[PDB]
RNA sequence: AGUUGAGAAGCUUGCUGGAGGUAUCAGAAGUGCGAAUGCUGACAUGAGUAACGACAAUGGGUGUGAAAAACACCCACGCCGAAAGACCAAGGGUUCCUGCGCAACGUUAAUCGACGCAGGGUUAGUCGGUUCCUAAGGCGAGGCUGAAAAGCGUAGUCGA
RNA sequence: AACCCACUCCCGUUGAAAAGGUAGGGGAUGACUUGUGGAUCGGAGUGAAAGGCUAAUCAAGCUCGGAGAUAGCUGGUUCUC
RNA sequence: GGGGAGUGAAAUAGAACCUGAAACCGUAUGCGUACAAGCAGUGGGAGCCUACUUGUUAGGUGACUGCGUACCUUUUGUAU
RNA sequence: GUCAAGUGAAGAAGCGCAUACGGUGGAUGCCUUGGCAGUCAGAGGCGAUGAAAGACGUGGUAGCCUGCGAAAAGCUUCGGG
């Protein structure tokens, strides 16, 4: 089950019209200052004004 | 699934070496064919 | 259709959870605080927290349904002397998850697994 | 205005471009947060080639990292790596392994 | 005397690539489906230089029959008033005059019904 | 880009390029490409789709690292066990080991490797071969035969 | 049982596999299976015979030549008025 | 792998290195595109945007609208 | 001011066209240490004094070419430079 014809540039773009990103959950902690996940242990193991590891 | 080609030395050697193709008056041709074509192995 | 229906399978056979879930309950056990996939951290919490309930009560019935269930002898011995008497007055939640960022080779998310007075 | 450049990275251009697409007009430090938490290869590669970006505005001028704001993203194709994946029935079929170009280019406009 | 065609096959084919740009997708950019879009738009603009002299007069015609008929008269009877009368005036100047300057369509289609066609 | 011709086309110029070009009029042609399921290279579309190679099975800890699901070690779990274990012939030909490495190769990543670079490692009177002997079969002084090439063969002498 | 085979289903058909896998199946002290070496070859071999096999090729292998065979057939044949 | 600095007449001659076309893939700017049905053009045509210097111009888009079933080859005949 | 009716400019997930810069890619131009075809000459063979064609060695670094041959990128003599 093949095409019949090549699809153009424009419904190929088309298609990807959609498969955009995001992550935009970041949050800086109070007590160090850094960014991280939200609800997520720092990348320097801090989470909720407490270092856990 | 056994295949074609079965490797031994000696039949190699004894189908296809030197003296084999040096035995014969159309082995010696064989090799002078293959060499005035200038191959490098000229015994395969 | 998985109404009201849990648990939650792993891509693995029943006995593969099983070993899986009491091989992390030992090593939740000596370590204190392990480090795991969130969901396996999610299904971690239902195996290894009834056998800290279970260790708050010394009887040779007890330590022997502890021991059929967590088979090392050293995790028996590290519940009903010291898990326990720990988490004696503790009504459950022996344990926390914290998520912890995503795997480099995956994307698992991770999650740490730590006992609560650790 | 200040470029960095990386000539053939391992990633395809088409799967770089959407972590392309996602820093496209930030501040630096907006978008150096975005590519450190992201859940890409793409990110990886471009999050160092935009630190190199800021050094290299940093070093050979005198711009502040807040003040920087990247500016033109594009992603190119690189060279392609040409290899045979053996199929069933004896046919074989050629792999592109793709390559790409990626330039960030930092600037305080 | 071996002469090598690549030369000359390049601005033929500029020229035929030239000649088809606006054009959508491959019919702008490769040269198999743009000739063939230059060969087909030679062929409407030879045939559309015909139409263009049939659609203007249809035109005009619509717009004397509509500034005749303000003025109580058909399109046909004021074109037949006009030969009973002289004007060899056309469609074209009869429809500016419909539009642009009333009174002297007017004028003209006084002139007609005084022939009485 | 402009411009001039009915056309094939011509002419003038901005940028690029950085060493050749050929008014005119003649001579000569490997003289003009869109098609030949045309040849050869590059690159599309399908599509970031299908797959990623038996459904023995993995989970933590610790280290190293720029980075570890995958390397190493520890703890534990599974799997083979007339083999998924040890070994000899054949075939291969350095793949073996140790340092350094990770571009490419490895259907992912790799700090690991049957991969790259450089070094090292293979010790025999007794184990295998040569050497001694012959089987099938080969070759074969002379010899019989055959347009030639050669065929067959005696003495012989190879051949495990 | 090993080993040799290949009757059935299902899968697979762009395969893990250019003929397999898993379940079952036939022979299994013989007209058996197999290693190593050797012999027979292209109107020519071998065949408990099917046009089977003879290097994934077989109603006449492969390769190189005659050779640019031949084709009343098919396809194509390039700038301008 | 780059960003500078140096060399060089020139490094967008930097070693995959003279020139560096087309296919194909991008980023930026302008304009048009989410009530509209088909070989994607062509005739008409508003609007907008740039250069000019303004106008009865030049370039770019082209809402809307009339007409409009590619090219080849073969055929008595092909959008087929 | 309110309420009706009429009318409709921006606001593009993505696309299209033009333009300008890129990337891929190797055409084109120019170039040649390689070929091709003749003319005029040569000398028409090499080999049991071991050939053509090779294998292995040969160097301070040492793989492969090219020379050499355990005297091994060379040895002895004449001659040229």
């Amino acid at each position: 089950a093949v095409q019949q014809n090549k699809k153009s540039r424009s419904a190929r773009d088309m298609r990807r019209s959609h498969d955009a990103l995001e992550s935009n959950a970041l949050s800086v902690e109070k007590s160090t200052g850094e960014v991280h996940l939200r609800h997520h242990v720092s990348p320097d193991g801090f989470y909720r004004g407490r270092k856990v590891v | 699934m056994k295949r074609t080609f079965q490797p031994s030395t000696l039949k190699r050697a004894r189908v296809h070496g030197f003296r084999a193709r040096m035995a014969t008056k159309n082995g010696r041709q064989v090799l002078s064919r293959r060499r005035a074509k200038g191959r490098k192995r000229l015994t395969v | 259709m998985r109404h009201r229906k849990s648990g939650r399978h792993l891509s693995r056979t029943s006995a593969h959870r099983k070993a899986m879930f009491q091989n992390m309950a030992v090593s939740l056990f000596e370590h204190e605080l392990i480090k795991t996939t969130l969901p396996k951290a999610k299904e971690l919490r239902r195996v290894a927290e009834p056998l800290i309930t279970l260790a708050k009560e010394d009887s040779v019935a007890n330590r022997r349904l502890a021991f059929d269930r967590t088979r090392s002898k050293a995790a028996v011995g590290k519940l009903f002397n010291d898990l326990g008497k720990r988490y004696a007055n503790r009504p459950g939640g022996y344990l926390r998850i914290l998520k912890c960022g995503f795997r480099a080779g995956d994307n698992a998310p991770m999650a740490y697994v730590e006992l609560v007075d650790r | 205005e200040v470029a960095a450049k990386l000539s053939g990275a391992r990633i395809s251009a088409q799967k770089a471009r959407l972590v392309a697409d996602q820093i496209r007009g930030k501040k630096v430090g907006e978008a150096l947060n975005l590519l450190a938490f992201s859940s890409k290869k793409a990110a990886e590669i471009m999050k160092k080639v935009l630190e190199s970006a800021v050094a290299n505005a940093e070093h050979n001028e005198g711009a502040d990292v807040d003040d920087l704001k990247v500016s033109t993203v594009f992603v190119n194709e690189g060279r392609s790596l040409k290899r045979i994946m053996p199929r069933a029935k004896g046919r074989a079929d050629r792999i592109v392994k793709r390559s790409c170009h990626i330039t960030v280019k930092v600037a305080d406009k | 005397a071996r002469v090598k065609r690549g030369v000359i096959a390049r601005r033929r084919h500029k020229k035929i690539l030239k000649l088809a740009k606006g054009y959508y997708g491959a019919r702008s950019r490769v040269f198999r489906v743009a000739k063939q879009a230059v060969i087909k738009a030679g062929q409407y603009a030879y045939r559309d230089r015909r139409q263009r002299k049939r659609q203007f007069r249809a035109l005009w015609i619509a717009r004397i029959n509509a500034g005749a008929r303000q003025n109580g008269l058909s399109y046909s009877r004021l074109i037949a008033g006009l030969k009973k009368a002289a004007i060899e005036i056309d469609r074209k100047v009869l429809a500016d005059l419909a539009v642009n300057e009333k009174a002297a369509f007017t004028a003209i289609v006084e002139k007609a019904k005084a022939s009485l066609a």
